[PDB]
C-alpha cells in the first residue's frame, strides 16, 4: 500500500528490501520527494509507535554536558525494553533533520570549531562500541549529503545510502492524484481537465514543487477582488505552471529556432532528409560509436536553427547546445571546461546529440593578425573523435560560417560527411518564400516579378528577413522601391 | 598566501551546575 | 477571523496585481467558507518573501499586511538579532519564535491567531547551508532549525513568514520552493503611471489643503522625472518642503523667524529646481558631457540621418520578427558621431537607455572591461525594451594602426552579444559609433552589424556659412571676409575640429580673428 | 594493464601484406629490447596517413608482448589540460613505468597532444622538450622501457629534429589496391558477391588511396536501405577521394 506519496513503487520497495534488524538508515538526495512523508505514513503503518518529532540542531546547548545528556536520554530503549517484556525487540525510532549542523568530519571543520560544539563521537561510538544496540532503527535525512557523507560514514552502521528524487514523468500522476481526490470527489474539478495533458509539461517540475500550483488553481477560482461557488475549473493550471512556479527547471533551448522551418525549396528538405539518414544512422548501427558532421553555409542563410531542427525532430534523452552566448568572456580555459562538462553528461547518457554552433567565433577566430584559442581548439578537435566508453552512442552537429580555416587546420577530415547549405538559390525562390511567409501579397509580388530572371541573386534568408522589415514600415508606395534598392545594392 | 583569514570563535561550555 | 475591516487599499499605489497576487496566494484560502475550505482538503499558505532592489515599498508592504490581519502584532526581527556567542541559542531562538503559534495551533487549533512574522534582510541569516560565504562557522547554519520548524516532521497551518531581501540569490536553493516560501516576486522600478500614483499619495495631503501644491501638474512631473522610484520618489518631496520653507525659516542671527508666515504653497518650480539635488541609481543623467553644444541643423544629411534613426527606432517598436537591430554610423574624425548617436535616443524615448564607452572605464583589463559590457546587456535584456549605444569600438576593443593589435575578447563578446537576440516578447536596439570601418570590414563585425550609416563632414561653404550663421560668436563683415576665399576653398573639416579652431583663432585678437582662422584652416584641407 | 578495447572497438585485420610487414618487425624490435644489452630503451614510429588505424596497431603490438606493465598517453584522459599538467602527467606515467621490469609505453596522437596547428606554427615547446628528453632518458637500473609514437604527419616532426632522437620508424600505408580494398570487404562481409562483382568492375581495375577508418564509416553510412541500390552511394563516396 502507497497513499499520500504516490511518487514511486521503486524506492517504497527497495528500501525495506535488503534492510528488513537494520540500524542506520540514512535518505539523501535532492530536497523534496517526500522524505518527510516517509516517516509521517511508516512510523503509522508499523505498530503505532512513537513518531520522535526532533528538531536537529536542537540539541546543542550553551551548558557542558547536557548536549550529550539530551540524546542519552532520548533513546529509552537501550534502558530498559533490551531485558523488558521479554521481549529484546524494540520498536522505538529516532529521527533527525538537517544533520548538517550536527555532524561534521572529525570536529575540526568550518573554523575548527570547539570540542563540545562538535562531538559526533557519541553517536559514533554507541553503535560500534560497547554493542550493537539493534533493538531501534534510526532514519537520517540529509538534503545536502556531499558535506557529511565522505567523513562520516563506517560501513555495517552507515553503508545505506539511497539516492532519492527523480520527478517520475509518470508517477507524478499519481501524486497529485491525492491532492486532488478531494477536489474530484467532490464536485469541483473540471470536464476539460486533461491530468496528463497538465503534467506532461512537468519534466523537471518536481512533484515536491507539484502543490502550489494546486493550491494556486484552487485560489485563482477562489479569488474575488475588492455568490457563485464551487468553480474548480482547469483555466488556472496553464496559467500558474507558466507564472507562478518554475523550480529547477534548468530546461533552456528552442530560441534559436525562431519564425519555423520553411521549405524554400529542395535544397532545405535535401539537407533536412540527409540529417535524418544520419541520425538513422547513428541510431541502427554498431561500429558507429559517435558521428560527427559539420555543415557550411555562407552567413545570414541559417544553421543554427537547422541543427536545432534536426535535434528537434528526433527523440532523445539528451540534447544539448554550445554556444558562446551563454560563455562570453570565459576564458580558452573555462570554456573548454564547459565544453567537456557537457560531453561528460553526453558519456554518461546512452544515446545522444549534441550541437556546437558557430565555432568560427567559439574559438576566436578573426582573419587579421590571425589568433584564436589554441587549447580550446584542441580540446574541441579530440572531443570530435573521443568515442564513448561502450554501447551508447553520440552525434555531433556543427554550423560555421566559414570551412575554409577549418579545411587549413585540419578539422575538416576530423569531421565525417560534411554537407553545405546554400543562400537563396534565384528569385523564384525569392517570392515563393515571399508568399510562404505572408509578409507581401501578390500585387506587390507581379510588381516584383518584372526585374527577377534579368539579375541572379545570392543572398541569405536571415539578411531578407531583416531586410523586409525596414520596406514594410515605410509607406506601400516607397515600399517596393527602397526593397530593391536594398536587394541591388547587396549581393550584384 | 590566502590572506585576511581573519575568524571569530564561540562559547560553548558556559560552565554552570 | 477576518482582517480590521479598515484597509480599503491605504498606503500603496504602483503595485496593484502583485497585491492582488498576494491577495490570490495568500488571503484566499483564509477568507472563504470554511466548512467548503474542508470540502477543499487544501493548506494555506505561509511564506511570502519580497526580493525587490533598494527601494520600491517592500517593506511598507511587510508592514500594510500585519496592519489588515487581526492577530497578535507581529514579532519584528530587526535583521539578526538571534545571534548570540552561547551556541545553541541562536540555534533556539526561533522557537520563542514560534512557541506562542503552535500552542494555538495544538491548544485551541481548528480557529486560530493567524501569527506572522517579517524576518527582515534573510541576506544576513540564510546562507548556501555553511559551504559559501568563507568559512561560516555552524553557528551560522540557523537554517536548519528554521527549516525543520516550518516544515519539517511538526508541520504548522497557523502562522506565515515574510522575507525581504536585496539579494535573492545569494539564498540556499532550499527555503525558496513551496510549503517555505510559496510565494517570490520582484518589486520593480515602477512605470510612468504607477509613478504618478504615488506621487499622488504623498502630494494627496498637501492638495487637499487649501494652500498647497499651486501649479504642480503631478503629471508633467511624472514624465518629467524617468527613472526616480520609490524612496527617492517621496525624498524628492520630502526636500521640496523644506526647499519651499527655507524661504520663510531664515531672516543668520541666534533666534530663527518664520512666525508671520504660514500661508506656505510648496510651489512647483521649487520642486523643478529640487530634481536637481537628488541623483537616481541609474547615471543617466549627464548627457551634457557627451552633447556640449548639442547639434545644429546644416544642410539635409542631418535631417536624412536622423531620419533614418527614427525609422529604426520605430522598426523595432513595431516589429516581432526583429527584436534585435544593429547599426553603426560610420564618419571620418570629428563629425560628432557620438552625440548624434544620443540625439536619436532622445528622439526614441525609450525607457532603458546606456551609453557604453571607454569614457566610463578608463583602465580597465579586457576582462572586466567584457563583464562590464556584460552588465550592462543583462540589465537592457532584463528590462522589456532597451536602447544601448557602444561608443568608440575602436577603443573598447583597443585598436593600433602599429601592427594588428587589439584586444579579441572584447570582440568576441561583442559580436556574440549582437547576434543574441533577448528572450521572447523582449526588444532591443543597438548602435555603435567608430572613426574607422575598413578594420571593422577586416576583422568581420560590418557583416553583424545589419547597415549602416556614413555621417558625412563639412563639405562645402553653402553648408559652413549656414553652420557659422549658427553657433554665434561671428557676424557679417567677418562672414564677407570669409565667404569669397572659403567658396574656392571648399573646405573638407569636422565639426569638432571646428568647433574647437574657432574658440582659439578668436581669442587672440579682436581684428585679427580671420588672419588665423584662415591661416590655420590651410593646414587642414589640401 | 586494462584491456583496451576502447581502443580497438572493432578489430584487427590483415587486409594484406603491409600488416604482417609490420607487426613482425614490432615484435622483433620487442625481443631485440628484451635482448639488448646495450641499449636498455627504444622508441618507433607507426607513421601514416591519419585514417591508417596506427592506434589500434600500436596497441595490437603491445598486447602481443603482453608485457608486465603497459599504460597509454593520449589527450582523451587528458583534455583541457594547461601544458605544465600535460606535461605532469605525462612525465608521472613513465615515472611509474621506470621501476617496472620491463615494459612498452605508447604515445597516440602525438600532434594533438602537442597541440600542433599549422595556421602559422604554434604549439607548447615545453611538452616537445620534455618528450624529447623522455624519448632518451635511459632508466637508472638495467630495466627497459620501449616507446611507441603515434604521429600522423611526419614533415613537422623531422622539422622540430624529432625523428633523429627517435629510434626508428614505421610507414603505414592505407588501402592501396582495388583488390586488397575487395580483399578486407570481403572479410569484413557486409556485401555479398552479387554486388562485389559490380564493386570489382567498377573500383578493382584503377587502384585507389583510402584510409580504412573513413571506408568502415562510410560503408555503415551508405548501409541503410542496401539492398535494392546503395552500391552506386558507395561508389561515388570513394570516388571523391580515390578517383
Ligand atoms: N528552414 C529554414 N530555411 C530558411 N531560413 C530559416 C529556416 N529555419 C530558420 N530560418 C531563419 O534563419 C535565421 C537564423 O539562422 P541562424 O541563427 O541559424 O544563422 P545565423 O546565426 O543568422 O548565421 P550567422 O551565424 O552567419 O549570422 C532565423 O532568423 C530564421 O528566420
Ligand atoms: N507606495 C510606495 N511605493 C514604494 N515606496 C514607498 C511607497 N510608499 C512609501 N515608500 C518609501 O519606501 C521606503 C521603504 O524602503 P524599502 O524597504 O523599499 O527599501 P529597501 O532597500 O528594500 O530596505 P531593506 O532592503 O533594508 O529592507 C520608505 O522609506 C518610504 O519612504
Ligand atoms: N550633427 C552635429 N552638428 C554639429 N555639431 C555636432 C553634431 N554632433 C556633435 N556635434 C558637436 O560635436 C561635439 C562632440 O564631438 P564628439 O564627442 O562626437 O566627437 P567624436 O565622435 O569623439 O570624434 P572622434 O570620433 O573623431 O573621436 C559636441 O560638443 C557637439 O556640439
Ligand atoms: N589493419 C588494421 N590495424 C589496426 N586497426 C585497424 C585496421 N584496419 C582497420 N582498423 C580500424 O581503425 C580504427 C583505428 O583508427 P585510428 O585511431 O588509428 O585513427 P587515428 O590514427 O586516430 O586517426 P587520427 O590520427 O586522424 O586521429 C580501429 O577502430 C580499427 O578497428
Ligand atoms: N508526493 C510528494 N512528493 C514530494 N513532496 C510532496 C508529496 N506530497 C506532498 N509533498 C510535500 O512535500 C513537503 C515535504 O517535503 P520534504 O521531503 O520535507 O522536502 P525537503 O526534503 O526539501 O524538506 C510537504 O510540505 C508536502 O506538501
Amino acid at each position: 500500500e502507497k497513499m499520500g506519496i504516490g511518487g514511486l513503487d521503486k524506492e517504497f520497495s527497495d528500501i525495506f528490501r535488503r534492510a528488513f534488524h537494520v540500524k542506520g538508515i540514512l535518505l539523501y538526495g535532492p530536497p523534496g520527494c517526500g522524505k518527510t512523508l516517509l516517516a509521517r505514513q511508516i512510523g503509522k503503518m508499523l505498530n503505532a509507535r512513537e513518531p520522535k518529532v526532533v528538531n536537529g540542531p536542537e540539541i546543542l546547548n550553551k551548558y557542558v554536558g547536557e548536549s550529550e545528556a539530551n540524546i542519552r536520554k532520548l533513546f529509552a530503549d537501550a534502558e530498559e525494553e533490551q531485558r523488558r517484556l521479554g521481549a529484546n525487540s524494540g520498536l522505538h525510532i529516532i529521527i533527525f533533520d538537517e544533520i548538517d549542523a550536527i555532524c561534521k568530519q572529525r570536529g575540526s571543520m568550518a573554523g575548527s570549531t570547539g570540542v563540545h560544539d562538535t562531538v559526533v563521537n557519541q553517536l559514533l561510538s554507541k553503535i560500534d562500541g560497547v554493542e550493537q544496540l539493534n533493538n531501534i532503527l534510526v532514519i537520517g535525512m540529509t538534503n545536502r549529503p556531499d558535506l557529511i557523507d565522505e567523513a562520516l560514514l563506517r560501513p555495517g552502521r552507515l553503508e545505506v545510502k539511497m539516492e532519492i528524487g527523480l520527478p517520475d514523468e509518470k508517477g507524478r500522476l499519481q501524486i497529485l492524484h491525492i491532492h486532488t481526490a478531494r477536489m474530484r470527489g467532490h464536485q469541483l474539478l473540471s470536464a476539460d481537465v486533461d491530468i496528463k495533458e497538465l503534467a506532461v509539461e512537468t519534466k523537471n517540475f518536481s512533484g515536491a514543487e507539484l502543490e502550489g500550483l494546486v493550491r494556486a488553481a484552487q485560489s485563482t477560482a477562489m479569488n474575488r477582488h475588492i455568490l457563485q461557488v464551487t468553480r474548480g475549473d482547469f483555466l488556472a493550471s496553464l496559467e500558474n505552471d507558466i507564472k507562478p512556479a518554475f523550480g529547477t527547471n534548468q530546461e533552456d533551448y528552442a530560441s534559436y529556432i525562431m519564425n519555423g522551418i520553411i521549405k524554400w525549396g529542395d535544397p532545405v528538405t535535401r539537407v533536412l532528409d540527409d540529417g535524418e539518414l544520419l541520425v538513422q544512422q547513428t541510431k541502427n548501427s554498431d561500429r558507429t560509436p559517435l558521428v560527427s558532421v559539420l555543415l557550411e553555409g555562407p552567413p545570414h542563410s541559417g544553421k543554427t536553427a537547422l541543427a536545432a531542427k534536426i535535434a528537434e525532430e528526433s527523440n532523445f534523452p539528451f540534447i544539448k547546445i554550445c554556444s558562446p552566448d551563454k560563455m562570453i568572456g570565459f576564458s580558452e580555459t573555462a570554456k573548454c571546461q564547459a565544453m567537456k562538462k557537457i560531453f561528460d553528461d553526453a558519456y554518461k547518457s546512452q544515446l545522444s546529440c549534441v550541437v556546437v554552433d558557430d565555432i568560427e567565433r567559439l574559438l576566436d577566430y578573426v582573419p587579421i593578425g590571425p589568433r584564436f584559442s589554441n587549447l580550446v581548439l584542441q580540446a574541441l578537435l579530440v572531443l570530435l573523435k573521443k568515442a564513448p566508453p561502450q554501447g551508447r552512442k553520440l552525434l555531433i552537429i556543427g554550423t560555421t560560417s566559414r570551412k575554409d580555416v577549418l579545411q587549413e587546420m585540419e578539422m575538416l577530415n576530423a569531421f565525417s560527411t560534411t554537407i553545405h547549405v546554400p543562400n537563396i538559390a534565384t528569385g523564384e525562390q525569392l517570392l515563393e518564400a515571399l508568399e510562404l511567409l505572408g509578409n507581401f501579397k501578390d500585387k506587390e509580388r507581379t510588381t516584383i516579378a518584372q526585374q527577377v530572371k534579368g539579375k541572379k541573386v545570392w543572398i541569405g534568408i536571415k539578411k531578407l528577413l531583416m531586410l523586409i522589415e525596414m520596406s514594410l514600415q515605410m509607406d506601400p508606395e516607397y515600399r517596393v522601391r527602397k526593397f530593391l534598392a536594398l536587394l541591388r545594392e547587396e549581393g550584384a | 598566501m590566502a590572506e585576511d583569514a581573519d575568524m571569530r570563535n564561540e562559547l560553548e561550555e558556559m560552565q554552570r551546575r
